[PDB]
């Protein structure tokens, strides 16, 4: 808990997994594209407004 | 320009600046959330 | 420009000035007629209810 | 007076907009008569004959430019008088409490036009009259004065337009007075409704509209707490309603379009304040709906939708 006060002080973001390196990747790629589509919606609205 | 013709075009400057600012601030703070998952 | 032309411009300007002032003064006294009646109506109604 | 209004030849003479000379005098003849109290009552009876024509005269003014010196209804000395006289005739019937409630309710579409004149004119004869009449109708003494404001404000978007007009002001005291008085009255009446009554009342009727206090950040913070009794049952009602309307009856269909944009805004505010509301979006299926609106046609649908998704996303992963 003292290494984490070094990491979180100078803005390091620890990624604890504790389940699998193949089950979180699916639930995280199910958010990357789901948020990239919101980028492609709002930036299309931006270029429509401009 | 008349005073009304300035007064109704400053309205469409402000009404568009508001939506452009909120849509840009809902875009860069979303790009940051995208990079927080790509990292 | 010349004395005939500046006076022709004067005549037009005071015509508009005077007219506008007449309309503005007219609307204030026209609202005055009205405000007298609405206010008189309300005051009279409240009292007639006390009298009644 | 009563007889002459009903009779054809004279009323026709006001109806003609093809001869300026007859129409100008006629509106003033009647208007001189409206000044005298007794006559207002008789005149009101015949209202749906001359009244659309008096609006038509303002409408032509709006739709045409104000740089013509050729005799018309514009900038020209005649024009300034012509609008004035039509406006004095209205202003006169609106001073009676009863007549004022009726006017907003019948002429509603035309009533909004008044906001347009206040703006386009540089002329204080026109502007003063327009604002005064609206004041007269929103007054306490007018019967069911709460309704007339509510409808002007919500549907016709009176409050944003009034705010903007407040900046432009010109000579004659009564004018500055009437604007300040209007601004205040519009603001007060809408706001005094409960935040919880307001939301719930829209939710039942299945008619959702924006208004400025509705979308206010304060309104939402108090209301979060209220919704909970089922894991945020009001919020859930909102999600279910939004879910239904996309699928059933389409989207980007006129009726269906109103409810959506309002719903996506309303949920954005809630979502941001507390992150326990994130679960109800995922549960119901409403999360899926938001994603389809992004590509759906219109600026407002995609806009409102992008703002709704981006908020949900932020709390999912910071």
């Amino acid at each position: 808990k003292k290494v984490k006060r070094v990491i979180d002080s100078l803005n390091g973001k620890i990624v604890s997994l504790n389940t699998r390196s193949s089950e979180l990747v699916d639930t995280l790629n199910r958010q990357i594209d789901d948020l990239q589509r919101i980028l492609d919606t709002t930036e299309q609205t931006l270029h429509t407004e401009l | 320009l008349s005073l009304e013709n300035v007064n109704d075009m400053v309205k469409e400057i402000t009404d568009c600046e508001s939506r452009a600012r909120q849509l840009d601030e809902s875009l860069d703070s979303l790009r940051s959330k995208l990079n927080d998952l790509l990292e | 420009l010349t004395p005939n032309q500046v006076n022709d411009e004067l005549n037009k300007m005071q015509a508009f000035i005077r007219k506008e002032a007449e309309e503005k003064a007219k609307e204030i006294q026209l609202k005055a007629d009205q405000e007298y009646e609405i206010e008189k109506t309300n005051i009279v109604r409240n009292e007639t209810n006390n009298i009644d | 007076v009563e007889k002459l209004l009903k009779n054809n030849n004279l009323i026709n003479i006001l109806q003609n907009i093809e001869q300026m000379d007859t129409c100008y005098v006629c509106i003033r003849l009647l208007q001189e008569l409206a000044v005298i109290p007794e006559y207002r009552d008789v005149i009101w009876l015949h209202e749906k004959k001359f009244m659309p024509t008096l609006f038509k005269i303002l409408q032509r003014a709006t739709d045409s430019q104000l740089a013509t010196r050729i005799v018309a209804t514009n900038s020209n000395h005649l024009g300034i008088q012509l609008q004035y006289h039509s406006l004095l005739l209205i202003w006169l019937l609106t001073f009676n409490p009863v007549f004022a409630n009726e006017l907003v309710q019948k002429y509603l579409s035309d009533f909004l036009d008044l906001l347009k004149l206040v703006k386009i004119t540089i002329k204080e004869k026109v502007s003063r009259l327009c604002i005064s009449i609206i004041l007269q109708c929103c007054s306490t003494r007018v019967k069911q004065h709460k309704k007339v404001i509510k409808q002007l404000l919500l549907l016709g978007n009176a409050l944003p337009t009034v705010q903007s007009l407040s900046e432009r002001k010109y000579s004659d005291e009564e004018l500055r007075q009437d604007i300040s008085n209007l601004k205040e009255i519009l603001e007060n009446e809408y706001q005094e409704l409960t935040s919880f009554d307001e939301y719930v009342a829209e939710l039942d009727s299945k008619l959702l509209c924006w208004s400025p206090p509705h979308v206010d950040n304060g309104f939402w913070s108090d209301n979060i707490d209220e919704f909970k009794k089922d894991n945020y049952k009001i919020f859930r009602q909102l999600i279910e309603l939004l879910q239904a309307k996309v699928r059933n009856g389409d989207v980007n269909a006129k009726q269906e379009k109103i409810i959506i944009q309002v719903a996506l805004n309303d949920i954005t505010h809630v979502v941001e304040l507390l992150p326990e509301s994130i679960d109800v979006l995922d549960k119901t299926g409403g999360k899926a709906d938001i994603m389809e609106l992004l590509n759906h046609s219109d600026s407002r649908v995609k806009y409102e939708a992008l703002k709704a998704t981006q908020a949900i996303i932020g709390y999912t992963f910071k």
